């Protein structure tokens, strides 16, 4: 025998034998998670113990197989992600001390309480619905003044350790190893090494710069009839006026921003009363959208054992919007579905996951994962995109087929979108940015409040509402920091969005805006699609691309067509005012 | 006859004989291979197919004249968690020759490094379990597969078909077929016998 037969031996043999492991840790976590029992959390921990030390004693035995003699182009990216050293590359002293300060960090973060008031919603609704500059400016000081100062000591010690740890792993920085899964390396022409990365983003972040200036323009002349004083019609922003505690979701701006109110926008909440809408319909109506467009149907034990109903009054536990994946053909949603609008648009993105996990049912287990992290939400915000069309909601059984698309209809909807997509992309750009400059040492590990607060003026367009000192830290206190996460899948998350939906609409005899579009009884559109679902982790995420769009690189011109009416009302609104921010600006 | 309309069946192709010919066609030998698999290796049994349970299991041969009778359980049988009472050679080092058993328990030598006894580097172990789950979808339900083998060979064939019987006419000039005598006339009543062994 040679090296790639017996190569193939051990891939059955793993596969086997994971798929029995995995599924009894999803169904361990899977009972507590419909049902709060003390029982049941016994039952995940000796169920994570097997597969966690399952997972270590099978990457041993592969250590020893050449990465450089296998070339099949689908069982060479099999073993990079199985050979990998991981975090126990280190030794056994410092193993156990950076596992700490990943659980500290994520307590202070959980029981961060000011005096109780919790985060959200208790501090939710102040930076929200206050309509005062006093008020809810206290709801923001305090929490950087206490949590801010329990993040400070457990965040340095994090650069210093997370940066050793790459460099055990054939790396320079920390930041490569969230860009290593980008990084493609072993196949023939669809090479895409970390040189071509770093250039992608900085060059169609300048274009969309016109994009931000005359949505954060209306911001800040919306705001001056409530305080003329407090507000600068030429400065920027106070970081206690965007909604969000850490200033990055503009969602809860809209209540206080309507450009019409004599057109709003659809509310399909009270049509599904009179139609018989028990919590059930919503999935039957979601089921035709993956039927007539060329993509695999459904299971009998899908609508047996995925939990879709409310735990009652002698149940109760949680329903977070998360999609499941227990393998070998189960798959399950713990959704609490509602009757209303907010259930109805949420419902289809864990739902295109569903499918998803359905396109590489054929394939082994090692190649059921996306080929990136920035692809597995990719494929939810496609969908719940055109289930927010009021022309996909004609055709079914809710809504009044007599409802016409108007001019003004379109003004109020663009408005909530851009407050979501493009309302955190100045944030996700600046924060990614700041945090590989850390490790790099272009920035001292004690000069961070002298460089977070000087980028937001330049990027984002947020001064300081409260002089502080050096010894604060606010990038610390996130739900994608405190508990080790990556932020560059979000950031690509937007681009990714309005690309996939431009060549589905462009078959669809749907071209222009995207905003008018409807992927509907269309099989073309379909064909091209589960072409890079079925790929999963066999191809890189190069060709994933061009089976759908047609190239291999990121571009911002598609996220600009989908926003088109929205950028010309903009222009002759905020031209009363003043368009761009002065960074000399304070408020103190 | 009886078997094909019965409605108790999910599956049932038949390859060279038909399935409305082997009604009143003699067979010397008839086999039965009654064995379980899981949902996708419903389409590897088939005279001319191949891969890791058609070759080092079950073999089938270039051309089969029979039929292939799967049905579905999923009840009455299985288990809710994983199922660990049967289970299933994986790889084999050597092939194995159509119509075939393989009953030893040997360890697959992936390697250069002699297995069957120690293990630890490329010496893994074939026979693997199933998971016959009522939770998951179709592909992993377990279905009954029972092949039928029709030979026919030189010694004389005794399992054909029931003949379908009709009724009896009298006092009238028709055609008639006994014992393969073809006559018609007319069947009247007799008084005098003949012998038991004619």
């Amino acid at each position: 025998s040679t090296i790639e037969e017996q190569a193939k031996t051990f891939l059955d043999k793993f596969n086997h034998e994971a798929e029995d492991l995995f599924y009894q840790s999803s169904l361990a976590s899977w009972n507590y998670n419909t049902n709060i029992t003390e029982e049941n959390v016994q039952n995940m921990n000796n169920a994570g113990d097997k597969w966690s030390a399952f997972l270590k004693e099978q990457s041993t035995l592969a250590q020893m197989y050449p990465l450089q003699e296998i070339q099949n182009l689908t069982v060479k990216l099999q073993l990079q992600a199985l050979q990998q050293n991981g975090s126990s590359v280190l030794s056994e002293d410092k193993s156990k001390r950076l596992n700490t300060i990943l659980n500290t960090m994520s307590t202070i973060y959980s029981t961060g309480k000011v005096c109780c008031l919790l985060l959200e919603p208790g501090l939710n609704e102040i930076m929200a619905n206050s309509l005062d500059y006093n008020e809810r400016l206290w709801a923001w000081e305090s929490w950087r003044s206490e949590v801010g100062k329990q993040l400070r000591p457990l965040y340095e010690e994090y650069v210093v350790l997370k940066n050793e740890m790459a460099r055990a792993n054939h790396y320079e920085d920390y930041g490569d190893y969230w860009r290593g899964d980008y990084e493609v390396n072993g196949v023939d022409g669809y090479d895409y090494s970390r040189g071509q990365l770093i250039e992608d983003v900085e060059h169609t972040f300048e274009e969309i710069k016109p994009l931000y200036e005359h949505l954060h323009a209306y911001v800040r002349a919306k705001l001056m009839n409530a305080y003329p004083s407090y507000i600068s019609p030429i400065g920027c922003l106070p970081a206690h006026l965007l909604g969000d505690m850490w200033g990055r979701f503009w969602t809860n701006l809209y209540s206080l921003t309507v450009p019409f109110g004599q057109k709003p926008n659809i509310d399909v909440t009270d049509a599904m009363v009179d139609q018989a809408w028990d919590a059930q319909r919503i999935f039957k109506e979601a089921e035709k959208f993956f039927v007539s467009v060329g993509l695999p149907n459904m299971t009998q034990g899908f609508w047996e054992n995925s939990m879709l109903t409310d735990p009652g009054n002698v149940q109760k536990a949680v329903c977070h919007p998360t999609a499941w994946d227990l393998g070998k053909g189960d798959f399950r949603i713990l959704m609490c579905t509602k009757v209303t609008m907010d259930d109805f648009l949420t419902a289809h993105h864990e739902m295109g996951h569903i499918q998803y996990d359905m396109a590489y049912a054929a394939q082994p287990f090692l190649l059921r994962n996306g080929a990136n992290e920035g692809f597995h939400e990719a494929v939810g915000e496609i969908m719940s995109l055109s289930a927010a069309t009021p022309k996909h909601l004609k055709s079914i059984g809710l809504l009044s087929p007599d409802f016409q698309e108007d001019n003004e209809t379109e003004i109020n909807f663009l408005l909530k979108q851009a407050l979501t997509i493009v309302g955190t992309l100045p944030f996700t750009y600046m924060l990614e940015k700041w945090r590989w400059m850390v490790f790099k040492g272009e920035i001292p590990k004690d000069q961070w409040m002298k460089k977070w607060w000087e980028m937001k003026r330049e990027i984002v367009g947020v001064v300081e509402p409260v002089p502080h000192d050096e010894t604060y830290c606010d990038p610390a206190s996130l739900f994608h920091v405190s508990n080790d996460y990556s932020f560059i899948r979000y950031y690509t998350r937007t681009l990714y969005q309005f690309q996939f939906q431009e060549a589905l609409c462009q078959a669809a005899k749907h071209e222009g805006p995207l905003h008018k579009c409807d992927i509907s009884n269309s099989t073309e559109a379909g064909q091209k699609l589960f072409n890079m679902l079925r790929l999963g982790k066999s191809e890189p995420w190069t060709l994933a691309l061009e089976n759908v769009v047609g190239a291999k690189n990121m571009n911002v011109r598609p996220l600009l067509n989908y926003f088109e009416p929205l950028f010309t009302w903009l222009k002759d609104q905020n031209k009363n005012s003043f368009v761009g921010w002065s960074t000399d600006w304070s408020p103190y | 006859s009886v078997l094909y309309n019965s409605a108790s069946f999910s599956t049932f192709k038949c390859y060279g004989v038909s399935p409305t010919k082997l009604n009143d066609l003699c067979f010397t030998n008839v086999y039965a291979d009654s064995f379980v698999i899981r949902g996708d290796e419903v389409r590897q049994i088939a005279p001319g197919q191949t891969g890791k349970i058609a070759d080092y299991n079950y073999k089938l041969p270039d051309d089969f004249t029979g039929c292939v009778i799967a049905w579905n359980s999923n009840n009455l049988d299985s288990k809710v968690g994983g199922n660990y009472n049967y289970l299933y050679r994986l790889f084999r080092k050597s092939n194995l020759k159509p119509f075939e058993r393989d009953i030893s328990t040997e360890i697959y030598q992936a390697g250069s490094t002699p297995c069957n006894g120690v293990e630890g580097f490329n010496c893994y172990f074939p026979l693997q379990s199933y998971g016959f789950q009522p939770t998951n979808g179709v592909g992993y339900q377990p279905y009954r597969v029972v092949v039928l083998s029709f030979e026919l060979l030189h010694a004389p064939a005794t399992v054909c078909g029931p003949k379908k019987s009709t009724n009896l006419v009298k006092n009238k000039c028709v055609n008639f077929n006994f014992n393969g005598l073809t006559g018609t006339g007319v069947l009247t009543e007799s008084n005098k016998k003949f012998l038991p062994f004619q």
